[PDB]
RNA sequence: GUGGGCCCCUCCUGGUAAGCAGGACGGGCGAGGCGGGACGAUCCGGACGCCGGGCCAGGGUGCGCCGCCGGGGCCGGAACGGCGUCGGCCG
C-alpha cells in the first residue's frame, strides 16, 4: 500500500534571512497527508523547524516500472519495550515500495513494531554477489528448484465450498 | 396587478443573468487549472517550483456526538454551528478560526472540498435560514429576493462565492442552514487520521468522505 | 441527539390578552389588534399592549397632571388607558380633548365645565384609529405604597423601611448598632 | 488555611525584586493622572500606608476620584456568579499609569491621518487577521538531502 | 459520625447557569466617596451656569 | 425542593496498604431509555413521541448465536534461571 513521496520544504524566510535553506527527503506512506506529518517529525528533530515555522514546498508522488526481482536492504531504528536498537534487512521485491510492506509485516510480526515506531535510514538496491543474508542469496542463484511448500492449501479452499464428498481427496505433489 | 408584471420581468431577467454567468463560471472553472500547469512547467524548467495558494474554504463535518463535551469545546462547536453528530458546513480560513478549530479536533473532521463537492452539496442539499425558517432551495427565486443586495442572484453565483470565498462570503455561508448528511463510514473515530483513524485534517480526502453522505 | 442549550437562553412570557370578564374590555382589544394587523402603526400596537395590562400597571392620571402635561399643545387628543380622577387643589381647568377608559363623576363635570371633551376608546376608535395628533400617557407605576416596602432593611444599602411595628433599638440607630 | 490574616501568603508577591530595593524614584510623585484614566496596581512592600489587598495586585482600572495623596481606583471583581465593582483608596507608589488602549489609540489617529492623506483611493482600514500565505516562486537549485541518522548509546 | 467538610465540585457551574452578571450602569458613575469640596464646587458652577441652573 | 452524596479521568495529602480516610479543574450516576463490555448504577458508543424504509457508531464475524474472506510474519504475577525456537547488534 506503500507509496513512494519526495517532500521537498524550508523554514518562512525572515529578514536575517532571505532565501532559507532547502531540504528534501524521501519519505514512504501511505498517503499524502502520513507523508507531510513524517516529514515534519523529521525535520522538526533534525534541523529544529516546526511546522509552525515553516512551510512545504511539494510533496511529488513517483511511480515505478516492475517486471524484475530486485535485492533491496533497508537500515533502520525502532523501539522496543527497553530501549532503541538499529536494524538490517533484506527482501526480494520489485518495487521499494513492495520491498518497505514487506519490512514492515515482518516487523509488526517478528518485532511487534508499529510504524510510528519505526526510522528508516537508507533504504538501496544490492547487488547479488553483494548480498549477506540466506533467506536472500538462497534465491540469487540459477536454477533454483523447490517443490511446492503447502499444496494442501488448495484442497481445503476447495472444500470450504465442496463441503461434503464421496472420497478424501488426494493432495497431488 | 403590478405584482404580476414585475414578478414576471424580474424573473426573465434573472433567468438571463442564470445562463450569462453559468458559462463564464464554467470558462473560469476550466481555465485555473491550466494556469496551474503552465506555471508548474515553467518552474520545471529552470530549478524551480511552483507552491499554490493555500486553502482559503474548509468543509468540515461533527464525528462524535453531544454526551460528556466539556464547556470550552461545545462553545466552539455552537459558534461553528455543528450542533449534530454528522452536520456540516463550511468555514473561512484565517488564523483566528484555525487556532479556533484545532481545539476541537477530535470532534471533527476537516478538509478543503471541490466544486463539485460545493454543486453536491447545495443542489441535493439545499436548504436556507428565512425568518429563522428552514426553507427547501429549488429554484433561483429564492436566492434572487434574499442575496441581491450582495450580488449573488443564482445557484451558480452561490457556488462561485463559496468557492473563491469572495466579498460576501459571510452572507452567503450565514444564509445556508447546516447541511444534514446520511451517517459516516468510520475506521478508529477516536485516532487522527494521520495515525490512521478518522478526526483531523484529512487533506483533499475529505470529497470521499462526503460523497457517500451527501 | 441535538444540542439547543448553549448560546440559546429560556423563551418568555408575556401578557397576549387582557384576563378581565369586561366585554367593553375585551371588544375593545380585539378591534384594536386588528386596527393594528391590517395597518402598522406602533400607535395602534402600543395601545394594543396597554389595553392587556394589570390594573397595578394602569395607574391613575389626574386632570392637574394632564392639564401640566398638555400645556402648550393644547390642541392635541391626550390618550390615557386608565381612570382619570379628579384634583380639588387646582382651582381652575384649561379646555382639553381627553380620552380615557373611565372618567369619574366630579372629573366629568370639571371637564366639560371648563369646555373640554370627554371621549371613549370606541370614540376614538371611529375618529382616529391610528393616532395622528394623538399623545399616549400614563401615570407613575412605582406610586404604590406596595413597591416602598421592596427590599433587604436591615442591609447596609437599602434605603428601605421594615414592614411591622419595631420598638427597639438594635440595628435601627445606624451603622455601629448591632 | 486555617489562618487568613489581611497579609496572609504574600510571601513571594510583596517582596521587592532583585536588586531593585530601597525608596522609589521620584517619577512615582511627578506623574500626573487625570479623572477616568486607566492603571494598573501593583503593590510596593516597602511602603506600607494606603497599600491595597492581595486580591488586587495584578488589576487594571479606572479612576474616579483624585485625592490629595491617595487615587480612588474602580475595580470590577467576580464574586460567585456576579461581577462586582469595588472601589478603593490607594497611595502612589502601587499605581503605575495603564497602557491598555495605547493601540486603539495609535489605530484611531493612524486611520485618520491616511484619510486626510489620501493614493486616490482609500485603502482599507480594518486589522485583518492572517490570511493564508499566496502563491509565490522557490529556487531549488542548492537542495540539502537528509535522513534519519543511527541510535548513538 | 462523621460527614464530607466541603467541596467546590459544582459550584462553577451553578455561577455559570444563569451566565455571570454585570453590575449596574449607573454605578460606574456614583458620586459616593468621591472628594466633597470636588462635589461642592460642582454644585455651585452648576446652580449659577444660567443655561444649566433649575432655580425657578 | 435541597443543605448524608458517590464514581471516572488527570493532580495531590496521611497510611505497609485498603473496594481506607481527606482535598482540585472537567465529566458522569444520582435523575439517562437503547446496543456492546458473558454477567455489573458509573466502562465503550449513543442520551429517548408513535411507525415504515435506508445508512451505519462502539464491539465483533467456528457451533450455541445475527455476521468473512484474502495476504505477510510468529507460534493474575517478581527477583532470577533456559545449548526451546525465530530474529538482531558488537568484536
Ligand atoms: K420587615
Ligand atoms: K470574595
Ligand atoms: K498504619
Ligand atoms: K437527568
Ligand atoms: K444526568
Ligand atoms: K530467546
Ligand atoms: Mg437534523
Ligand atoms: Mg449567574
Ligand atoms: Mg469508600
Ligand atoms: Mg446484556
Ligand atoms: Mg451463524
Amino acid at each position: 500500500m506503500m507509496q513512494k513521496y519526495i517532500v521537498y520544504g524550508r523554514r518562512l524566510p525572515s529578514e536575517k534571512f532571505p532565501e532559507p535553506e532547502v531540504f528534501r527527503m524521501t519519505i514512504y506512506a501511505p498517503n499524502e497527508i502520513v507523508a507531510k506529518s513524517r516529514f515534519w517529525y523529521h525535520l522538526k528533530s533534525l534541523k529544529k523547524i516546526k511546522r509552525t515555522h515553516g512551510e512545504i514546498l511539494d510533496c511529488q508522488h513517483i511511480e515505478e516500472n516492475g517486471d524484475f526481482v530486485k535485492n533491496f536492504g533497508v537500515l533502520l531504528r525502532y523501539r522496543s519495550r527497553v530501549g532503541q536498537h538499529n536494524m538490517y534487512r533484506e527482501v526480494r521485491e520489485t518495487t521499494s515500495a513492495r520491498a518497505m510492506d514487506k519490512v514492515y509485516s515482518e516487523m509488526a510480526g517478528q518485532c511487534r513494531a508499529r510504524y510510528h515506531d519505526i526510522q528508516i535510514i537508507n533504504v538501496k538496491e544490492v547487488a547479488d554477489e553483494d548480498v549477506r543474508r540466506e533467506k536472500v542469496a538462497m534465491f540469487t542463484q540459477k536454477g533454483v528448484r523447490f517443490p511446492h511448500p503447502c499444496p494442501y492449501v488448495h484442497v481445503k479452499r476447495a472444500a470450504r465450498t465442496a463441503r461434503f464428498q464421496d472420497r478424501a481427496p488426494h493432495v497431488p505433489q | 396587478a403590478e405584482r404580476a408584471t414585475e414578478k414576471e420581468k424580474r424573473a426573465a431577467l434573472v433567468k438571463d443573468h442564470a445562463v450569462k454567468s453559468a458559462q463564464v463560471y464554467a470558462r473560469y472553472y476550466i481555465d485555473l487549472v491550466e494556469s496551474e500547469k503552465k506555471a508548474r512547467e515553467n518552474a520545471l524548467k529552470n530549478n524551480q517550483l511552483y507552491v499554490p495558494d493555500e486553502p482559503k474554504v474548509y468543509l468540515v463535518v461533527r464525528i462524535r456526538g453531544i454526551v460528556g463535551v466539556a464547556p470550552k469545546v461545545r462553545t466552539i462547536l455552537s459558534l461553528l454551528r455543528l450542533r449534530q453528530i454528522n452536520n456540516a458546513v463550511f468555514m473561512r480560513c484565517n488564523k483566528a478560526t484555525l487556532n479556533a478549530l484545532r481545539i476541537v479536533d477530535h470532534y471533527v473532521t476537516y478538509g478543503e472540498p471541490t466544486v463539485e463537492t460545493i454543486r453536491n452539496l447545495i443542489y441535493k442539499r439545499g436548504f436556507a435560514k428565512v425568518n429563522g425558517q428552514r426553507i427547501p432551495i429549488v429554484d433561483n427565486n429564492l436566492i434572487d429576493e434574499q442575496l441581491s443586495k450582495h450580488n449573488i442572484l443564482c445557484a451558480e453565483d452561490l457556488v462561485h462565492e463559496i468557492f473563491t470565498c469572495g466579498s460576501s462570503f459571510k452572507e452567503a455561508n450565514n444564509f445556508l442552514w447546516p447541511f444534514q448528511l446520511n451517517s459516516a463510514a468510520l475506521k478508529d473515530k477516536r485516532n487522527n487520521f494521520a495515525e490512521g483513524g478518522d478526526f483531523g485534517y484529512r487533506g483533499k480526502y475529505i470529497n470521499e468522505f462526503v460523497a457517500r453522505m451527501i | 441527539g441535538i444540542d439547543l442549550k448553549t448560546g440559546i437562553k429560556k423563551r418568555k412570557v408575556e401578557r397576549k390578552e387582557p384576563k378581565s370578564p369586561n366585554p367593553y374590555i375585551r371588544l375593545l382589544h380585539n378591534a384594536f389588534k386588528v386596527v393594528y394587523e391590517n395597518t402598522g402603526e406602533d400607535f395602534t400596537k402600543v395601545l394594543t399592549k396597554r389595553l392587556c395590562l394589570s390594573k397595578t400597571n394602569r395607574p391613575v392620571l389626574s386632570v392637574s397632571r394632564l392639564a401640566h402635561l398638555m400645556h402648550k399643545r393644547e390642541d392635541k387628543i391626550a390618550v390615557v388607558a386608565s381612570t382619570v380622577t379628579n384634583d380639588e387643589r387646582l382651582v381652575t381647568i384649561p379646555r382639553m380633548t381627553i380620552c380615557a377608559l373611565k372618567f369619574s363623576a366630579t372629573a366629568r363635570s370639571r371637564i366639560e365645565k371648563a369646555g373640554g371633551r370627554c371621549m371613549s376608546f370606541d370614540e376614538l376608535l371611529a375618529e382616529k384609529p391610528t393616532g395622528d395628533n394623538c399623545v399616549l400617557l400614563q401615570g407613575r407605576r412605582s406610586c404604590r405604597a406596595v413597591c416602598k416596602k421592596f427590599g433587604s432593611p436591615g442591609r447596609p444599602n437599602s434605603h428601605v423601611k421594615p414592614k411591622g411595628e419595631h420598638k427597639g433599638r438594635r440595628g435601627a440607630r445606624g451603622r455601629h448598632s448591632w | 488555611t486555617h489562618s487568613q490574616g489581611y497579609r496572609c501568603k504574600t510571601r513571594y508577591c510583596f517582596a521587592r525584586k532583585f536588586r531593585r530595593h530601597g525608596m522609589a524614584n521620584l517619577t512615582t510623585y511627578n506623574r500626573v493622572y487625570k479623572l477616568g484614566q486607566y492603571v494598573n496596581i501593583k503593590v510596593n512592600g516597602a511602603y506600607h500606608k494606603g497599600m491595597p489587598h492581595r486580591y488586587y495586585n495584578g488589576r487594571t482600572g479606572t479612576i474616579f476620584n483624585i485625592g490629595p495623596r491617595a487615587l480612588g481606583v474602580q475595580i470590577q471583581k467576580r464574586v460567585r456568579g456576579r461581577i462586582m465593582l469595588k472601589r478603593i483608596n490607594v497611595r502612589l507608589e502601587h499605581v503605575h499609569p495603564s497602557d491598555c488602549r495605547k493601540n486603539h489609540l495609535e489605530r484611531v489617529a493612524a486611520n485618520d491621518a491616511a484619510r486626510r492623506l489620501a493614493g486616490q483611493p482609500v485603502p482599507c482600514l480594518k486589522r485583518q487577521n492572517a490570511l493564508p500565505r499566496a502563491a509565490h516562486v522557490v529556487s531549488i537549485a542548492s537542495a540539502i538531502d537528509i535522513t534519519p541518522l543511527k541510535y548513538d548509546g | 459520625a462523621k460527614l464530607k467538610n466541603h467541596t467546590s465540585k459544582n459550584q462553577n457551574r451553578k455561577d455559570h447557569r444563569n451566565g455571570i452578571k454585570k453590575p449596574k450602569k449607573s454605578a460606574y458613575t456614583s458620586h459616593k466617596g468621591m472628594c466633597p469640596k470636588y462635589l461642592r464646587n460642582l454644585r455651585r458652577s452648576r446652580a449659577n451656569d444660567p443655561r444649566q441652573s433649575l432655580r425657578p
